[PDB]
RNA sequence: GGAGGUUGGCUUAGAAGCAGCCACCCUUUAAAGAAAGCGUAAUAGCUCACUAGUCGAGUCGGCCUGCGCGGAAGAUGUAAC
RNA sequence: GAUGUCGGCUCAUCACAUCCUGGGGCUGAAGCCGGUCCCAAGGGUAUGGCUGUUCGCCAUUUAAAGUGGUACGCGAGCUGG
């Protein structure tokens, strides 16, 4: 029906109700909001809640809709790396201060290192890959 | 009238007392108007007070000729003066009281108006 | 590769009144196709059947491969039947057949009767579907194509005659 | 259609077709690429 | 299938692969460019880049070159063999 | 050892690079209107005020008041500003 990864859905973990996050994102997708906060209910306490979390969904049609287990977001939660909240005006070439190696720890302590990863250096190579995102560079 | 400038006064009682034919509408040059038709006047002779001013550009039809109006027989009804009815930019009349007859060859849906208001 | 080489692989009723310039098919569910082939051409008699030009130009290389295709049709035609799904899209919108009488009502002011030729014979399941049976593609398609010419689609509504092709246009705004 | 006497591509999905010995364009995406001579 | 992070950023319901300036790295994986590209400019979708089957012989582009084709509309009558 | 020069009247004829009517494509074309470009020369294509004027500027119309060639059409046809 709808078999494309990507999809853009970034609303609450445990509350998928707040729209303006991404406001009217999955109606043309076929299923609406409301019905996604089961879902998010399932994944709480570690995607970065309170925020509107971002995740991977696989829109089906049979009332199940999973969603990839990564423990800790690294779209959101690299703002946090450098010690931001807002990012710059223009990605890995304007600058407030970025990012290193060092403060790329106590993110990745938890990174499920098969389900996202195959092992754990390479998941911290995920958010080398990650932290390039939002005025940050990864230098060391 | 039935061509431009005819010299033709006005059957009304707000309006002016003679006017003047400048432009006959409807086609590409209709030469004639007849009884029934929408000429275009300038106003050439106003009394001391009435509603119009002297030298306006206003609107009107046609009610009395000398030249006559013919019906279907060989009956045809033919006055000795020239009368012209004025009218708004909407095609009703300004002026209350018609002086003298008009023809009932006249009366179709838009023109119900003036025929009521006169003494046939 | 070309479509001159693979072969036809009639299926189980079909006659072949081949006089070598005219070929014939005869079958069940409809009859009597036949096509006039241009003379550079070789047919072989078999189970199944080949085609091959002669005079090796940049036309019967051609020639060749459309009588392929040609006779390919008139096989599946006694033996599939064919049809066009065209759907109607819009209020005040309906399709009423009469047996060979095919009226619509499309918001004009007087209706249209479209009359169907002979061989055709067309059915509505619904108000807003047409069926247009038959034995050959480019009767079919001729018939189908000239009803849905009455009314073509809009990219502001669609309210419009439309076959199954879900790929009409849009715009809105 | 759009008379010139360059016609060319415009996107992935224009194929040049010589109908009827002139070159025209036509675009299965966009009405706005078809064009007729060149 | 068409990517793992992932809304990649301030931004804007939406800037996300598809405001602006841009990131273009790294990896779950047989496979995947944080993206070519229309799609709701935008959310899909479907493609592209990609790999599995399926199919079982050629295919793709550039250079030089002979003859041609569009570009090419006027005043009394075909009317620059 | 002579080809009578500008505007008006009368009468016209061809071109198409179309002003109107006829057929269509695209639109930042909802509808009414339009914009722009291909096809089309069959019939149409204003009365006045001011100036020697063509031109122009105005007033009022109309489906529309087209652009050029023909000794800048036309004095052994008229006028003579
Ligand atoms: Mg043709
Ligand atoms: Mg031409
Ligand atoms: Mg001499
Ligand atoms: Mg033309
Ligand atoms: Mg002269
Ligand atoms: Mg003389
Ligand atoms: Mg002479």
């Amino acid at each position: 029906k709808k078999i494309q990864a990507y999809i853009k859905l970034q609303v609450k973990a445990g509350q998928a109700n707040p729209s303006p996050p991404v406001g009217p994102a999955l109606g043309q997708h076929g299923v609406n909001i409301m019905e996604f906060c089961k879902a998010f209910n399932a994944k709480t306490q570690g995607q970065e809640p309170g925020l509107p979390t971002p995740v991977i969904i696989t829109v089906y049609s049979d009332r199940s809709f999973t969603f990839e287990t990564k423990s800790t977001p690294a779209a959101v939660l690299l703002k946090k790396a450098a010690g931001i909240t807002s990012g710059s005006a223009r990605p890995n070439s304007q600058k407030v201060g970025t990012v290193t190696r060092a403060q790329l720890e106590e993110i990745a302590k938890t990174k499920q290192a098969d389900l996202t990863a195959a092992d754990l250096d390479a998941a911290v190579r995920t958010i080398a890959g990650s932290a390039r995102s939002m005025g940050l560079n990864v230098e060391g | 009238m039935i061509q431009t400038q005819s010299m033709l006064d006005v059957a009304d009682n707000s309006g002016a007392r003679r006017v003047m034919c400048i432009k006959v509408l409807g086609g590409s040059h209709r030469r004639y108007a007849g009884i029934g038709d929408i000429i275009k006047v300038t106003v050439k002779e106003a009394i001391p007070r009435g509603k119009v001013k002297k030298g306006q550009v206003m609107t009107a039809v046609v009610v009395r000729t000398k030249h006559g109006v013919r019906r279907t027989d060989g009956s045809i009804i033919r006055f000795d003066g020239n009368a012209a009815v004025l009218l708004n930019n909407k095609q009703e009349p300004i002026g209350t009281r018609i002086f003298g007859p008009v023809t009932r060859e006249l009366r179709t849906e838009k023109f119900m108006k003036i025929v009521s208001l006169a003494p046939e | 590769s070309r479509v001159a080489k693979n072969p036809v692989k009639l299926p189980a009723g079909v006659e072949i009144k081949l006089a070598g310039q005219q070929l014939s098919i005869k079958g069940a569910k409809g009859a009597l196709e036949l096509k006039v082939h241009p003379s550079v051409e070789v047919i072989q008699d078999s189970g199944e059947l080949r085609f091959a030009a002669r005079n090796g130009d940049q036309q019967t290389r051609a020639m060749a491969g459309t009588t392929r295709a040609l006779v390919n049709n008139m096989v599946v035609g006694v033996s599939q039947g064919f049809e066009r799904k065209l759907q109607l899209v819009g209020v005040g919108y309906k399709a009423q057949a009469k047996g060979q009488v095919l009226s619509l009502s499309l918001g004009f002011s007087h209706p249209v009767d479209y009359e169907l030729p002979a061989g055709i014979v067309a059915e509505t399941p619904s108000q807003t579907d047409i069926l247009i049976k038959g034995i050959d593609k480019q009767l079919v398609g001729q018939v189908a194509a000239e009803i849905r010419d009455f009314r073509p689609p809009e990219p502001y509504k669609g309210k419009g005659v439309r076959y199954a092709d879900e790929v009409v246009r849009r715009k809105e705004a | 259609m759009k008379v010139r006497a360059s016609v060319k591509k415009l996107c992935r999905n224009c194929k040049i077709i010589r109908r009827d010995g002139i070159v025209r364009v036509i675009c299965s995406a966009e009405p706005r690429h078809k064009q007729r001579q060149g």
